[PDB]
């Protein structure tokens, strides 16, 4: 639902990434060049970046008031 | 009191389908909330650590206890009067690992000797001579579990890969390819140690030790193979991946040159069908013989490539190891992924005709091909056609069927067939009677 | 539910003891030296240092059960040489081999830093 | 005297659960019928019913 | 190729003609046997035989 | 046809366009058997030996014949039917977001995953079955091996470390309903705090840990055998309130008031529990493995390859031959590939363009060996393993047979009215039943006593 | 012009236009 | 001196709903309203 | 719910991924499971062997 | 709308290179 | 009969991580040092939380799971700090523990971002990862949530959970070559040189070795942020050698006893 | 009563006393899901009160 | 009656679990759990002993 804060395999802090790696993503970047202009050397830290499913966006949908 | 370590239960799974299904096992706490069991005492169980349940029930009264520990427990019910042979096997990756472990080619250092050494509980205290002194201390798999076998046990035995044409030709008591195996004063000598002389068979190893040595000394016996042989399996290591199933690029060609031939005799088969040259064989049909030939052909292409494919194989490959050790496989699970699936029978017979005269609609009418009616050409590492998948689903889905058609009559079977002789039993006249007291045999089988 | 805390890995109960020797009866000069709340890390250096001295005919530990937090070490020495002592000496020259790496990774950092 | 589970409770643990669910058949036939002509997949079930999706027990 | 000890199947085809004929195995040829009126109604046809 | 498709939505072009234009055709499958269908438009009608050439129509994509559950299975003919269908089946049974306003609806067994991630290789199908935006799994990185054998008859040996992360770290609800209702013209309910002197139908359990109202308030500890409503019905007053069940031990999300049809006060109350992955629970993946964890290691005892990457999940070697599941590790493979380039992959059942030679040059050129083998160490001692083990990662499930909620145990508990034989279910604290089966098998050791135990003793005693 | 070759990625172009217009529990 | 405040369903105000009372929001008037978080202390192990 | 935008939806406290198609009773989603049989109005020729007829037209 | 390219741009790649396509994992059914 | 003389030698020494060669050791030594670089490693994290008032769209214990994954940065402060467990007192003492504060509620329209800048702490040195590159990102409120809770630190290692795991991943790698034979390759010509081979590309691997023993162990210890490499190193070592200085003094007293 | 352990393996953590004794009382722990039973004196009330009500 | 209540019945003591692999114990031996071994219990007569 949110971005995880470590890597479940490495542990390597990936929570403080999703925000770069998306406006990477917008400018010009590819995926296989953004992931490595981060710093994410190993595979097992990179499919946090690109399995994560963002669902926090439709819980936020259902505001509780106003 | 609440139960505490030590104290005897009784272990039972669900389905209890014969006697070695309810054995009596010493109780151990452990934190987490998962019962255990030994893997050698699933076989009897017929578990499979999938999820599966098994109860649990306590008596309440030393005379019921004492008589469970007497009657009905692990190491007293290792053999069964059914089939007169050990219910209790290595059936897992233990008995793949034992058999890669005595092979000719082990050598270990004194760290690693001394390590196994370790997991011993019935270890004299004695370090072995090493088999090989200089140019360095290197003991031998062979040498190692020897120092397992328990008393003098002297059996002999015959490995998975044994050549039939060496007993018969020179070389007899000294195998290149290290088998016939031999013990004498439960020390390994030769062969390597697979389901025959581990597994579940009449004159296996664990059999000739309950028989010689009591059941306790076949309990100690146990524990020690799977404590040595899973930890050196750490140093060992077994895996299965991509590079245990891609062939050599001749096989390859090999198998789609046969496949071809076998197209072309089928194809010449069927025109000799259309012209009427094909005689019908004695006691069938035209139509019978014809379905008969095209399914000996498709068997005879498939045990070649299978053949081809096996020995196309590498010692380093897994999927062989896993075969010969008998552990999980066959050789045709290897064919089937490597060379070719095959035909995909239904209810005996090839792929019928759902539809008008032709099995699908891709296929044109009256098209008895090989491939049209049920023969995959392919394999599952490269990949299936839709029709041969749609075909092979049909296959599983008649597999399912007999399956459940099975659970649900054999059980009705058993039933009927235990509520006739629930009564009978050997009295002390040495005689075999009923509840009427009417003798149905002098001696008990004879 | 049941599952254990994560202290009793490493922290001792109230009545259980570090360390606790025991002599084996099957051969001369051989003691099993059991180890409470360890793991490898404790017990495989150990075995080695053991193995670098001659003198030292058997060493080896093992794992009664993963679940169970305890190890048992098993050494056997010569007649004249007890295994207590050559526990004590593993133990020292361990020590005092770690101290002098840690000094030696010391100074080749502080050196590295502009250097 | 009428049929048995012809509306069934929306099994919502998964969207997949929800959506096989959504689109799922139930022949009339007794339930464990000693025959096995209409449980096997019949060749006319090409790209109308799933042959691999289905039940396992009874059923 | 499985194996069963000839035993069980000696025990078995003595019991099935033990009384000349041959006894079915189902309800209709061991209820027939003087066995018991308890031991019948556990296989099957309870209140028959009761 | 097809540039006037691909601008669509921006437009207004959608399929009535192409059913209207002439292009595509409903055949039913009556009519199905009078056309001689065709498999894909290029390969099948160039020009070879005649075969028909008679083609009248020509499928979509052969794997659209694929189902709901069986479409989110990456490389199904790579696997044999009755492990596809095992998968189907239990596709049904995995966790996760089931629907995103999960948080308004108060139904009852709702189970969601906290790190739901999306699978590194995706079939072109799934893209609109919505899998990929409500995911049931996490890609792990899964090494077949038989690492210590913990994992041999179809077991795993999940992470401790990992699972602290919040690997596979899922929730569970339960929600409860119940309502005040006039039972008769003296018989009436209504919510009041059942206390120690008026009502005399009482339970031995805590009643203040909820406020007057007779509503546990939201976020609040609780345990099995805890009063959650303050109901009481008056004869003085009798405790007809309900209890959570044993074995949850949970704590309240929210509490929701409101009145039924009828017009009497009606609230719903759910529980939920964090239950963090422990041994015994049941995983899957999409190919039919499942399995319980056996046990859990911490990644000091864990594998690793030449760099710092532990397995999360190590399943048993000897499961792939007797199975055939070669889908299994060409999803691992290909995954492997994704995760060094960075984007998903294609997983289509019919594609005749996805071998494993070309995936296997594909991960050559990044270091790593083409059939995807790497070199681990012992976790324990740190010697290298003579066998190159297969690790890479994987798409994994999660299903909701915990061993907390199969758990069971009895101790001479509540007995039924009819006859005086122990209750059955765990809801009730009955006792298992002991089967005919059994009765013939302890008759088969011969054990009279423990069978006259277990039938009379510990069963209904009576005299 | 026929599509020759170029056919795989027009081959799911289709199938979202069928599953944006009709939806999947569009029989009932 | 609580007269068990609860929380509106769709206006999400604040109501004071005392015993033998319909459930009913001051305003507008619907059916749904939840209660309030506990005063206890809730207190948890970031484990 | 027909056409609404998810606005709307997300407003009402749903979710426009829901497929929808399943009846509310007693707030319990109830769904209606596809029954199959034979085709009315066609005629069947079978060949039951286990009666005393060698054909049965039925229709 | 960048994998769209992607694909369209893979899809002639794979076109133009068309000169020889001799793999072992691969194969197809030829009736007749 | 005694131990032997290491020596190490830094090839990259930077502020994230640190590739170290050790030399003349055992290779049971260089595990353990490796299991107590990932497991037991004293180090600051969030270990309990009192949350007081959470409107956002996320489980209760969520927060705190998310919090407790948060790194802080303990250079100085972690050698100083003692055990909560064997605290002699009451309540989380500062001498014993750090407190932490977070109170955001979303009152514009746009969304906020609640990230780990939030966690105001009541020591200086003892703050997040932020001093010197985005913020751990905890949690996503709206307009109309809040999110007010306290929470404290205290000192932990690996081996009770892995948030006190202060490496990401070790890399450790001993022989290039595959001289000693530790592994048997089916064909080699299909792997790919190690980064620290020295072997030519000719060669696929060097030839056997009968005598020859594990040396040159590669370290390659990555940390998460919150401690710098070479004081992990250090770190690890002085608890290494606590341990053992322990488990010396039981076994003289258990001696002496007898 | 709402207590806290405050010496002991688990100081800091809070629960509620279940059953009480003269010696021992079980306290269910808030965050994890299982009960323990530690001493009485190693529990220290906090209580849970609502100053003001006016 | 006799199918239901006497040739089969509920028994006391008795429990249901899932079970998993554990090589580390000898084949005699079983790894219940704290909670099912609480539970139970069994009736000992005392001793002097
Ligand atoms: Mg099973
Ligand atoms: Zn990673
Ligand atoms: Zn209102
Ligand atoms: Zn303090």
């Amino acid at each position: 639902m949110i971005i995880p804060v470590r890597c479940f395999t490495c542990g390597k802090i990936v929570g403080n990434k999703w925000e770069a790696y998306l406006g990477l993503l917008q400018a010009e970047y590819t995926e296989g060049d953004a992931l490595d202009a981060l710093g994410l050397k190993r595979y097992c830290c990179r499919r946090m970046l690109l399995a994560h499913v963002d669902l926090i966006e439709k819980l936020l949908n259902y505001a509780p008031l106003e | 009191r609440h139960m505490c370590d030590g104290d005897i239960v009784i272990f039972n799974r669900q389905p209890t389908l014969h006697k070695m299904s309810m054995m009596g096992h010493r109780v151990r706490i452990l934190p987490w909330s998962t019962f255990r069991l030994n893997l050698s005492v699933t076989t009897p169980y017929n578990a499979d650590f999938d999820g599966d349940e098994m109860n649990l029930h306590l008596p309440q009264s030393l005379e019921t206890r004492a008589e469970i520990q007497e009657l009905a427990m692990v190491p007293r019910m290792i053999v069964t009067p059914q089939s007169n042979r050990p219910v209790m096997g290595i059936v897992q990756d233990t008995l793949t690992a034992v058999r890669k472990f005595t092979k000719r080619d082990v050598f270990l250092e004194r760290g690693e000797v001394m390590n196994l050494l370790m997991f011993l509980s019935t270890w004299d205290g004695k370090v072995p001579q090493p088999a090989i002194l200089k140019p360095r201390p290197l003991w031998t798999g062979k040498q190692i579990f020897s120092l397992i076998i328990p008393g003098h046990i002297n059996c002999i035995r015959t490995h998975s890969t044994h050549p039939d044409d060496e007993d018969s030709g020179p070389y007899k008591h000294i195998s290149p390819g290290d088998t016939k195996v031999v013990v004498e004063n439960g020390e390994l000598i030769m062969g390597i140690l697979c389901k025959k002389s581990l597994g579940t068979s009449a004159g296996s190893l664990v059999h000739i030790s309950y028989l010689e040595m009591g059941h306790d000394i076949t309990r100690l016996f146990y524990s020690n193979i799977q404590t040595v042989i899973n930890n050196w399996l750490l140093i060992e290591g077994h895996t299965i991946g991509i590079g245990d199933s891609i062939a050599d690029s001749k096989t390859y060609q090999d198998i789609q040159n046969t496949i071809k031939k076998a197209k072309q005799d089928v194809i010449e088969v069927i025109e000799k069908a259309h012209n009427n040259e094909l005689e019908p064989t004695p006691g069938n049909t035209l139509r019978q013989t014809f379905e008969n030939q095209v399914n000996r052909i498709l068997n005879d292409a498939r045990d070649k490539t299978g053949s081809s494919a096996q020995k196309s194989l590498s010692e380093y490959n897994n999927f062989k190891s896993m075969v010969v050790s008998g552990a999980k496989g066959s050789k045709i699970n290897i064919s089937q992924v490597i060379a070719v699936v095959g035909q995909q029978n239904v209810e005996g017979k090839r792929i019928p005709f759902g539809f008008k005269h032709r099995t699908l609609p891709h296929f044109i009418k009256d098209d008895y091909g090989p491939e049209s009616r049920g023969f995959v050409e392919n394999s599952y590492l490269a990949g299936l056609t839709p029709t041969e998948f749609f075909f092979h689903a049909m296959g599983g889905r008649e597999g399912l069927i007999d399956t459940a058609v099975k659970t649900a009559e054999t059980g009705y079977i058993q039933r009927r067939l235990i509520k006739s002789m629930e009564s009978v039993m050997v009295k002390y006249d040495a005689t075999v009677r009923n509840s009427i007291n009417q003798v149905v045999q002098l001696r008990y089988g004879e | 539910m049941n599952a254990p805390p994560a202290f009793e890995s490493f922290l001792l109960f109230e009545g259980e003891k570090k360390i606790t020797i025991n002599k084996d009866t099957k051969v001369p000069n051989a003691c099993l030296f059991t180890i409470n709340k360890e793991d490898h890390t404790l017990g495989n250096i150990i075995k080695s240092q053991l193995l670098k001295d001659p003198q030292v005919l058997f060493a080896g530990y093992k794992v009664p059960h993963p679940l169970e937090h305890k190890i048992i070490i098993r050494v056997q020495t010569t007649p004249d040489y007890s295994p207590q002592e050559a526990f004590t000496n593993a133990i020292t020259d361990l020590i005092s081999e770690l101290s002098l790496l840690e000094e030696r990774f010391r100074v080749a950092i502080k050196d590295k830093q502009e250097g | 005297q009428a049929r048995a589970g012809v509306s069934q409770v929306l099994n919502r643990l998964t969207f997949a659960s929800t959506l096989s669910h959504l689109r799922r058949l139930n022949s009339p036939i007794g339930r464990d019928g000693k025959l096995a002509k209409p449980r096997q997949l019949h060749n006319t079930l090409w790209g109308m019913v799933c042959p691999a999706e289905t039940p396992e027990g009874h059923a | 190729g499985s194996y069963v000890n000839y035993r069980h199947l000696a025990l078995l085809c003595d019991t099935m003609t033990c009384r000349g004929h041959l006894m079915a195995i189902t309800r209709h040829g061991v209820n027939r046997q003087d066995t018991g009126p308890l031991m019948k109604c556990s296989f099957e046809e309870t209140v028959d035989v009761l | 046809h097809i540039d006037q498709l691909k601008e669509r939505e921006y437009n207004n072009y959608s399929w009535q366009d192409l059913v209207a234009s002439g292009v595509v055709e409903y055949i039913d499958t009556l009519e199905e058997e009078t056309v001689m269908l065709a498999m894909t438009p290029d390969d099948l009608q160039e020009k070879e030996v005649a075969y028909c050439s008679t083609y009248t129509h020509c499928e979509i994509h052969p794997s659209m014949i694929l189902g709901v559950c069986a479409s989110i299975i990456p490389f199904p003919d790579h696997n044999q039917s009755p492990r596809n269908t095992y998968q189907s089946a239990m596709g049904k049974q995995a966790m996760g977001v089931y629907i995103t306003n999960f948080h308004v609806r108060m139904d009852t067994l709702a189970h969601v995953l906290y790190y739901p991630q999306k699978p590194l290789v995706t079939t072109r199908s799934m893209e609109y079955l919505r899998f990929r935006e409500l995911p049931a799994g996490i890609n792990s990185i899964v090494a077949i091996a038989s690492y210590t054998g913990y994992n041999q008859e179809d077991s795993v040996i999940m992470n401790r470390s990992a699972v602290d992360r919040g690997f596979f770290r899922s929730v569970f609800y339960r929600s409860y309903k119940e309502q005040e209702s006039k039972k008769g013209f003296d018989q009436e309910e209504v919510f009041e705090k059942p206390t120690r002197e008026t009502c005399q139908g009482m339970r031995h359990a805590i009643y203040d840990k909820l406020d007057d109202d007779g509503l546990i308030a939201p976020g609040v500890r609780v345990s099995g055998d805890d009063v959650i409503i303050g109901k009481t019905v008056t004869l003085t007053k009798r405790d007809c309130s309900t209890f959570l069940r044993t074995s949850e031990t949970g704590i309240v999300d929210q509490v929701m008031v409101t009145l039924n049809q009828e017009g009497y006060k009606f609230c719903k109350i759910r529980v939920r529990s964090v239950r963090i992955p422990q041994i015994g629970d049941k995983f899957a993946s999409r190919h039919g493995q499942k399995g319980t964890c056996g046990i859990q290691y911490r990644q000091e005892d864990m594998p690793f390859t030449c760099e710092g990457i532990t397995p999360d999940i190590i399943i048993n070697p000897h499961a792939i031959p007797s199975r055939m599941t070669i889908g299994h590790l060409i999803e691992c493979l290909q995954g492997k590939v994704s995760a060094n380039k960075g984007e998903i992959g294609d997983a289509t059942p019919f594609n005749d363009a996805v071998n494993v030679q070309k995936i296997s040059n594909l991960l050559s050129d990044y270091g790593y060996h083409l059939r995807g083998n790497e070199v681990l160490y012992n976790g324990f001692t740190g010697r290298k393993i003579t066998s190159q083990i297969f690790i890479g990662p994987t798409y994994y499930q999660r299903l909701k047979h915990m061993v907390d909620d199969k758990i069971h145990s009895r101790a001479r508990g509540p007995i039924q009215i009819l006859n005086r034989q122990p209750m059955e279910g765990r809801s009730r604290d009955g006792g298992l039943r002991f089967g005919e089966m059994e009765r013939d098998c302890q008759i088969a050791h011969g054990a009279a006593q423990f069978l006259r135990e277990r039938l009379f003793e510990a069963s209904d005693p009576y005299q | 012009e026929i599509t020759p070759d170029l056919w795989q990625e027009a081959c799911w172009i289709v199938i979202s236009s069928y599953f944006d217009e009709k939806g999947l529990v569009r029989q009932q | 001196q609580q007269p068990m405040i609860y929380i509106c369903g769709e206006c999400h105000t604040e109501n004071e709903i005392k015993s033998r009372d319909p459930i009913r929001c001051r305003e507008c008037g619907y059916r749904i309203m939840y209660k309030k978080r506990t005063k206890r202390l809730v207190v948890f192990d970031a484990r | 719910l027909n056409g609404l935008t998810d606005r709307d939806l997300c407003e009402l406290n749903e979710c426009p991924l829901d497929p929808g198609g399943y009846f509310i009773i007693n707030g319990s989603e109830k769904v209606l499971i596809a029954q199959e049989k034979m085709a009315t109005n066609t005629v069947y020729v079978f060949a039951k062997k286990d009666s005393k007829y060698a054909y049965t037209g039925e229709c | 709308e960048w994998n769209i390219v992607e694909s369209e741009k893979a899809l002639v790649a794979e076109s133009h290179n068309m000169k020889n396509q001799q793999m072992d994992p691969f194969t197809r059914r030829q009736c007749k | 009969p005694y131990a032997n003389q290491p020596t190490v030698r830094i090839t990259e020494l930077t502020d994230e991580n640190v590739k170290f060669i050790i030399e003349n050791t055992d290779l049971a030594v260089a595990n353990s040092i490796r299991r107590v670089f990932i497991a037991e490693v004293p180090i600051i994290a969030i270990d309990w939380v009192q949350i007081d008032a959470n409107s956002s769209v996320l489980h209760d214990e969520f927060i705190a799971h998310r919090l407790g994954l948060i790194p802080l940065t303990s250079d100085d402060i972690v050698d100083k700090l003692q055990y909560s467990r064997d605290c002699t007192c009451e309540e989380f003492c500062p001498e014993c523990s750090v407190e932490f504060t977070l109170d955001v509620r979303c009152n514009e329209d746009q969304t906020r971002h609640v990230t780990s800048r939030d966690l105001i702490s009541n020591s200086p040195r003892v703050i997040p990862v932020t001093s010197r590159q985005d913020d751990i990102l905890i949690v996503k409120l709206r307009k109309g949530q809040e999110l007010r809770l306290r929470a404290y630190a205290k000192k932990g290692f690996g081996k009770e959970h892995a948030k006190w795991n202060p490496t990401a991943g070790v890399a450790f790698e001993y022989d290039p070559d595959n001289a000693l034979r530790h592994t048997v390759y089916p064909k080699p010509e299909e792997w790919p040189k190690s980064e620290y081979s020295e072997l030519d590309e000719d060669e696929s691997q060097a030839p056997y070795d009968p005598n020859g023993k594990p040396e040159r162990f590669y370290y390659n210890v990555e940390s998460c942020g919150s401690l710098r490499p070479e004081t992990i190193v250090l770190s690890a070592l002085s608890g290494l050698k606590k341990k053992l200085s322990d488990l010396q003094t039981q076994l003289s007293h258990e001696i002496q006893s007898d | 009563q709402t207590v806290r352990i405050s010496q002991g393996p688990y100081k800091g953590y809070i629960g509620v006393v279940k059953d009480a004794t003269e010696s021992t009382a079980r306290v269910e722990l808030h965050s994890t899901c299982q009960t323990i039973s530690v001493d009485r004196q190693r529990l220290t009330t906090v209580g849970s009160r609502r100053p003001g009500g006016m | 009656r006799v199918r239901g209540n006497l040739m089969g019945k509920r028994v006391d003591f008795s429990a249901r679990t899932v079970i998993t692999p554990d090589p580390n114990l000898s084949i005699d031996q079983v790894g219940v759990p704290r909670s099912i071994a609480a539970n139970m219990t069994f009736a000992e007569i005392v001793t002097p002993f």
